[PDB]
């Protein structure tokens, strides 16, 4: 029943770079250090067991370090499925605790978003509502605004978005916009638009359609 | 090879029980030791409690102790947790694991969540490849997973054949109450008309299942 600390505990890392993410204990834990990693939705995995030592098939790049209250993860060489949260665990008192991972973020290159909108679909108008949805699609970095002009006239706040991690092999992002508003609204208008704007893009993407008649 | 399962999660009104179950395959029970950890949304794994197969041995972590308990059954494989008087606090992940000193296998996760709330089972809607002009190289179609509660809905498309250029996204609880999610793939415009793409939704928690057809053009 030690508290176990990370620091720092989000990162952002270019491909190839070190990372040193550090975790310490409260009290002298004897080199019971072990380090697990999760990718977003999954099990944990056991990294490096008793500060030092590899679990099976875990990657070269990968080491531990440290005694008493101090030890450290390394990471060598970012590789771009390094994408995870790691966690330090103690092993030598009861209960075993954890640290409150670190969030490594792999920094790579622009990469534009490729922007697509969807008409409401017939059945959906049929339940008494429309959602419009654009998509912006395998850009970097997570920064990008959207806004969404029904007739060349901002919207507000009728729009929820959602955003994924980042992808295990080329490190970008995907933004979910939906639009909702119900039919009587969506029929009483023609042009939908959604505006996007982000730093590998010149010039802010619009992606629009006809027809509040669906 | 081994398999810890674990499941019985699920919607539980504020006081109710749960049990969950953690089921094994692979290697001799009696062996290692099991235990429960627990990880709220978007946060720190937690440890809840262990028992050792051979002698029923069991450490219980104090805050859960009071309300929670761990069994085993020896005869089926399976690791137990009874779960009392659910706070919404206790909403999480719950894994089961294995050995010690370090766990090195670990299960999947059941999710429990407590809210006052019902079960809804989702709508799913048709996010149609819009003109083969606008979408000129690559096309997108998907799903929109609309209205369920709670978590989770899988989604796949073509009963797991299609793999590569899905997005799910996260799900928004929306203004309802409930929730909405979707998932996109990135297909071949040139396919367009040489193959059907079906997205197939299952949301457990009120078993149910859809596979949708999500064909060509959109608003009219």
């Amino acid at each position: 029943d030690i508290q176990m600390t990370q620091s720092p505990s989000s990162l952002s890392a270019s491909v190839g770079d070190r990372v040193t993410i550090t975790c310490r204990a409260s009290q002298d834990i004897n080199n019971y250090l072990n380090w697990y990693q999760q990718k977003p939705g999954k099990a944990p995995k056991l990294l490096i067991y008793y500060t030092s030592t590899l679990h099976s098939g875990v990657p070269s790049r990968f080491s531990g370090s440290g005694s008493g209250t101090d030890y450290t993860l390394t990471i060598s060489s970012l590789q771009p499925e390094d994408f995870a949260t790691y966690y330090c665990q103690q092993g030598n008192t009861l209960p075993p605790t954890f640290g409150q991972g670190t969030k490594v973020e792999i920094k790579r290159t622009v990469a534009a978003p490729s922007v697509f909108i969807f008409p409401p679909s017939d059945e959906q108008l049929k339940s008494g509502t429309a959602s419009v949805v654009c998509l912006l699609n395998n850009f970097y970095p997570r920064e990008a605004k959207v806004q969404w002009k029904v007739d060349n006239a901002l919207q507000s706040g009728n729009s929820q978005e959602s955003v994924t991690e980042q992808d295990s092999k080329d490190s970008t992002y995907s933004l979910s916009s939906t639009l909702t508003l119900s039919k009587a609204d969506y029929e009483k208008h023609k042009v939908y638009a959604c505006e996007v704007t982000h730093q590998g893009l010149s010039s802010p993407v619009t992606k629009s359609f006809n027809r509040g008649e669906c | 090879e081994v398999q810890l399962v674990e499941s019985g999660g699920g919607l539980v009104q504020p006081g109710g029980s749960l049990r969950l179950s953690c089921a094994t395959s692979g290697y001799t029970f009696t062996e290692y030791t099991m235990h429960w950890m627990r990880q709220a949304p978007g946060k720190g794994l937690e440890w809840v409690a262990g028992i050792n197969p051979k002698n029923g041995g069991t450490s219980h972590n104090q805050r859960f102790m009071d309300r929670f308990t761990i069994s085993v059954d020896k005869s089926t494989s399976t690791a137990y947790m009874q779960m009392n008087s659910l706070r919404a606090e206790d909403t999480a992940v719950y894994y089961c694991a294995r050995w010690r000193r370090y766990f090195d296998v670990w299960g999947q996760g059941t999710l429990v969540t407590v809210s006052s709330a019902s079960t809804k089972g989702p709508s799913v809607f048709p996010l149609a490849p819009s003109s083969k002009s606008t979408s000129g190289g690559t096309a997108a179609l998907g799903c929109l997973v609309k209205d369920y509660f709670p978590e989770p809905v899988t989604v796949s498309w073509n009963s797991g054949a299609l793999t590569s250029g899905v997005h799910t996204f996260p799900a928004v609880l929306q203004s309802s109450g409930l929730y909405s999610l979707s998932s996109v793939v990135t297909v071949p415009s040139s396919s367009l008309g040489t193959q059907t793409y079906i997205c197939n939704v299952n949301h457990k928690p009120s078993n149910t299942k859809v596979d949708k057809k999500v064909e060509p053009k959109s608003c009219d």
